[PDB]
RNA sequence: GGCCAGCAUCAGUUUUGGUGGCAGGAUAAAUCCAUAGGAAUGUAGCUUGCCUCGGUAAGUAUUAUAGCCUGUG
RNA sequence: AGAACUGGCGAUGCGGGAUGAACCGAACGUAGAGUUAAGGUGCCGGAAUACACGCUCAUCAGACACCACAAAAGGUGUUAGUUCAUCUAGACAGGAAUGAACUA
RNA sequence: UUUGCUCCACACAAUAUAGAUGGAUACGAAUAAGGCGUCCUUGUGGCGUCGCUGAACCAUAGCAGGCUAGCAACGGUGCACUUGGCGGAAAGGCCUUGGGUGCUUGCUGGCGAAUUGCAAUGUCAUUUUGCGUGGGGAUAAAUCAUUUGUAUACGACUUAGA
């Protein structure tokens, strides 16, 4: 017999945690945490998609459980080089989070002739699915 | 969307919930509430007992049976919210609450159907944590109403029947489930994946 | 001013075992267990080893804080409950008129009574709350002892037999007539 | 300006409105609370009033200055039959 | 198949008005799915119909319609202002119209 | 407003009997230069016998951060004035550029002593260059090494009036 | 040719988008690149004492197996 | 109650201040379209349950000029600030800060 | 009081719409925490996984949806019946057994559409009632007047009378 304390798993805002930018010019885009200012302000920098090195209001950006490796305020070229070596980018592709959204974008760029399509496949694979239930 | 919308009030802020509901029912959309024992209210339950007494001596003094109506139970005290909200002299006014229900507890015309909330007035997603707040059905109880154990008692008797049939309804979902899975993979399935389904 | 962190230590002893989830805190010891809901704090608790765990606190002003130490004392007071208990020990004051003080069971309630406290013929009768046990201590005069695994209930059932015995209409500083506490221990 | 002098209010306003009774049969809107633990039993009965007349007992009441001596008591006479159960009747609770 | 729409559903709001005084040459119209005005942009100058029935029969019908038309957005949350050739009576203050596709610019 | 730093320099008009007039510079916070030329004359008043009407603007340039992505601890130095008295006040702002740290102060000022912008003089704005010389405890907590802080109870914002399920509050 | 409408091409007034070429400032400031100096919320290495055979703890140590700051170009 | 300068009401509707002769905006032939003033945008009620940094929890909170009231004096409630002293050479309470006097 | 009253099926008229136009798609509790799957010694247990909105899931092709042929499955669904169980808070609903029958776009075929003329809701829903059909079911009361005084200004109330 042991004590038993359940356990919280929050994300902590952090150098090196992997942000999305949910609002503004980078809308959808991944940045890093380089040096936390306030409560509510932080400094991030996202070189691979393009996110200027900027302070952002932390209401902007939804925390990731990605996190790497960082020292506090590396400047752009250092965050690049470890961002790199981490492999944040194919980290964060593998996760039902980012195929939720890559999946969201794909439903809306199909064209009418593609939704005609869809109907049919699913109609034949409601037929096999039905059967194996029977 | 639905023709017909069913909000479960537990854990909604009345007022907030009120403005929400009267802008719905005068544009046209049929609102039913229930659960309204389990709505909250913000501030102590001190602070709510005294504002009520202050409502409860309010009264025409040559006639009481002139005066405000003090209703205490409390799907009649979100009905007062609520129509306060609403221009309710007027023939657009009387329709639109026509097209409202409250009930306490979750009658039988309702209970098998869905639920919804309105997480513009959710307490836990509008008040800072440590902001005390008071449970309607106990500040009821406390100023006249007398239907507080018989309530509690059906609602015991509904949850019991609901939970038999969550359980039957979640193996059958795991059993359709694992028939999709099993039917992944295949032709069809790896068509339907490149178009986004 | 919304302190960043705030963190407090409770100290497991050998012997116990501390179960806590969803703010619902139960320990078991030797002595017995004990219970209580915390959900009107909004903590942390963590687990660091058997003997060792932390309650934090984060982004909390001052009254916030504040409430963080009283958890600790609250979680401490359990412990030390299970393995230790406690003992209040009470005593008889009269001048004149002698009290008398004993145990009955009135349809298996098992209340305490007090008889001629001031010449009164009124009968004065005290619940006593459950895990707590009443026992007259032997070679000393006119003292009577409450144990326990929590302090609240050993606590409050013997001020509530000190509130019972107020005095009325009289000058309290000359009528120095009641049942008062003495001593706050532990059984052990 | 206040009144003069302060007398009590005449009547009870707790017994309004006085009015006539829907019924000549006055309704019994309460009833001793049920104890599972005990045979059936009815609650109450019905009779009809006959009159008054007197009776002459000894009283039985320590301290008082008549004790173990005889008064004079005015008593009502109800005239019962015995009645006859033709049915019987459920109720359910609601919230209502 | 069982669904025939060729328009999007919308909802009779009220007139364009102040505080106390409406204009019922102008009426605001509530399209479902709309919650912008970027997105109300879409439907400016679309035709709106309002069909509504009559115990009498003229032209071998029992089914009236008052047609009108989108002319411009209205507020932050994709309320748009109409216009119909008689204006909508007031009582139709939270009955449904019908915004259709043409005219099209796709 | 978003507020800008400028530059502005300036002299009393030359005369025959004195010529080429001293030159006096002061940095300005404003939201645009018709503001800062007036705050100008406005504090040059207060300390030399001169006004507009006498004088003449030589220069008004605009100062940017030399390092606008580096996190800095500001020491600010302000008078103000309150419903009876005047008072002198020293505050510590942590951010990344003189004017952030400026309209910081503005509505810290404005809420926790209900100051408007005209009782108001900012003495000076200075960078603390060295750690142990920040002597705020509301800012010393961020110096700590290997900061870490969760943000519990999030509230996501919803674009539909009516949810079907229950919201956690998870993060 | 009376009543009510649709489209196209124009004129007047106005509303809401996409997109191109130039000018100014510390001829934006930054980032980036080169170089010199410096420090700690001190990286590697090294010493020291307890340590469930590697994990902390405090001294040394200014780029090394992380980096950062300041000036100049 | 009685004077000075100017603008108003009276002689004047209209938008706003819930309501009001005088305040704010603006003065008026009959219509259409566009843009605004003062004032507003949770619901009544046309318009962001918008964004941003703080402050406040009241067992008689507070909420917008004219305007439909509140004072002296107080609070180890909470927030920020001023001056002085103690404290790395271990203070205060019984291992990192603490004490006193003041300001709003 | 000249064959009336009631229920069932459709036959035609009248009446009206606070407003159908794929589907109101059912655990409870917590939110400084949970859902789901899995394993064990069944717990305030271990492990994995999910959230970051319904932007979902289901349904969705055919003269508003016709007439026919074949293949592979023995499934999916509509209608009328039928077995059993459950539901009283306003239950008037939910689930289940068996066979009959229509459709099936799961796959492959063969004919039909025009002319509403370049758009005109282009009419496909459910509210109530009435008049004619035939297949069943049931054959009363109240009031005035008279009378009573436990009642009463008058009405009303309370009693009696084949
Ligand atoms: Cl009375
Ligand atoms: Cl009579
Ligand atoms: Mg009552
Ligand atoms: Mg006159
Ligand atoms: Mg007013
Ligand atoms: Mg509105």
């Amino acid at each position: 017999t042991d004590s038993i304390v359940k356990a919280s798993n929050w994300r902590l805002v952090e150098v090196g945690r992997v942000v999305l930018i949910k609002k503004g010019q980078s809308a959808g885009k991944l940045a890093a945490i380089v040096e936390i200012i306030d409560q509510k302000k932080v400094l991030i920098d996202g070189p691979k998609a393009g996110v200027p090195r900027q302070a952002i209001n932390l209401g902007q950006v939804v925390l990731t459980p990605l996190t790497f490796a960082l020292p506090r305020g590396a400047r752009t070229a250092t965050v690049s080089k470890k961002w790199a070596a981490a492999a944040v980018c194919e980290k964060w592709a593998a996760s039902s989070w980012a195929k939720k959204i890559a999946q969201r974008e794909r439903r809306a760029a199909l064209t009418d002739f593609e939704r005609f399509q869809v109907m049919v496949l699913r109609k034949q694979k409601r037929y096999t699915v039905k059967k194996a239930l029977a | 969307v639905e023709p017909v919308v069913v909000i479960d009030g537990k854990g909604h802020l009345v007022g907030r919930l009120a403005s929400v509901v009267a802008k719905q029912l005068l544009n046209g959309q049929k609102i039913v509430v229930v659960r309204a024992e389990e709505l909250n209210i913000s501030g102590e339950f001190f602070r709510n007992k005294l504002k009520y007494h202050d409502f409860l001596r309010k009264a025409t003094a040559f006639n009481k049976t002139r005066g405000p109506f003090h209703f205490r139970a409390p799907s009649r005290i979100f009905y007062k919210a609520l129509r306060g909200m609403v221009s309710h002299k007027t023939a657009r006014g009387k329709a639109a609450l026509e097209r409202l229900k409250v009930f306490e507890g979750i009658p039988p015309p309702y209970d098998k159907k869905k639920r919804v909330v309105v997480p513009q007035a959710l307490r836990v997603l509008r008040l800072k944590p440590g902001r005390k707040y008071t449970t309607l059905g106990k500040l009821s109880t406390s100023v006249g109403w007398k239907y507080e154990d018989v309530v509690a008692k059906l609602e015991a008797k509904r949850k019991v029947s609901s939970a038999e049939y969550y359980a039957k309804k979640r193996a059958f979902t795991k059993k359709v489930a694992s028939a999709n899975a099993t039917a992944a993979e295949s032709d069809v399935a790896k068509q339907l994946a490149a178009l986004g389904y | 001013m919304k302190y960043i962190q705030t963190e407090q230590q409770i100290e497991v002893p050998e012997g116990v075992t501390v179960s806590i989830k969803s703010r619902i805190v139960k320990v078991v010891g030797p002595r017995g267990t004990l219970t209580k809901n915390l959900k009107h704090i909004d903590v942390t608790f963590t687990k660091v080893n058997n003997q060792l765990i932390k309650v934090a606190v984060h982004n909390g002003g001052r009254k916030h804080v504040a409430a963080l130490r009283t958890v600790k004392s609250l979680v401490d007071n359990m412990i030390t409950g299970v393995t230790k208990g406690y003992k209040y020990k009470m005593r008889y004051v009269y001048a004149h008129f002698p009290i008398n003080v004993n145990i009955v069971e009135k349809d298996g309630a098992k209340f305490i009574e007090v008889r001629n406290f001031l010449g009164d013929k009124k009968i004065r009768n005290v619940p006593v709350r459950d895990g707590v046990t009443i026992e007259f201590s032997t070679n000393v005069k006119d003292e009577i002892v409450l144990s326990g695994n929590s302090v609240e209930d050993v606590s409050q059932n013997a001020a509530d037999l000190q509130q019972i015995c107020r005095v009325r209409n009289k000058d309290i500083r000359k009528f120095l007539d009641g049942i008062y506490v003495s001593h706050k221990g532990f059984i052990t | 300006s206040h009144r003069k002098y302060e007398a009590p209010r005449h009547g009870h306003l707790g017994f309004l409105p006085r009015k006539r009774a829907a019924s000549i049969r006055a309704r019994v809107k309460a009833f001793p609370k049920d104890d599972r633990s005990k045979p059936v039993a009815l609650t109450s009965f019905l009779g009809y009033k006959a009159g008054m007349t007197t009776i002459v007992r000894d009283l039985d009441r320590p301290g008082s200055k008549f004790h173990k001596r005889e008064v004079v008591e005015a008593v009502t006479v109800v005239d019962t039959p015995p009645v006859v159960v033709v049915g019987v009747v459920g109720y359910v609770e609601t919230p209502r | 198949a069982e669904s025939h729409r060729l328009y999007v559903k919308g909802k009779h709001l009220s007139y364009q008005r102040s505080k106390r005084v409406n204009n019922p040459n102008v009426s605001l119209i509530k399209i479902e799915g709309v919650a912008t005005p970027q997105d109300a942009q879409f439907y400016l100058g679309k035709r709106i119909a309002y069909v509504y029935r009559a115990s009498k029969e003229v032209r071998g019908s029992k089914i009236r319609v008052m047609w009108g038309k989108v002319t411009r957005t209205h507020g932050n949350s994709g309320v748009v202002r109409a216009t119909f050739r008689n204006n909508l009576p007031a009582k139709t203050f939270g009955a449904s119209v019908r915004i259709f596709l043409y005219p099209s610019n796709i | 407003a978003h507020f800008k730093e400028y530059q502005v320099i300036g002299r009393r008009l030359p005369t025959e009997s004195v010529p080429e007039p001293k030159l006096f510079r002061m940095r300005i916070f404003a939201s645009n230069e018709v503001i800062a030329k007036s705050r100008y004359w406005y504090f040059l008043q207060k300390l030399h016998k001169v006004k507009k009407a006498s004088g003449e603007i030589v220069s008004i340039n605009q100062i940017n951060e030399a390092h606008p992505t580096k996190v800095k601890n500001f020491g600010v130095w302000v008078r103000y004035d309150s419903r009876s008295g005047t008072h002198n006040m020293y505050k510590e702002i942590r951010d990344v550029s003189r004017v952030a740290a400026v309209e910081t102060l503005y509505q810290d000022m404005a809420a926790r002593h209900r100051a408007r912008f005209r009782s108001i003089h900012i003495l000076k704005v200075a960078e603390i260059e060295k750690t142990a010389d920040v002597k705020r405890q509301y800012v010393k907590q961020f110096l700590t090494k290997d900061l870490k802080f969760p943000l519990p109870h999030r509230v996501q914002k919803s674009t539909k009036t009516f949810s079907y399920k229950r919201p956690s509050t998870f993060y």
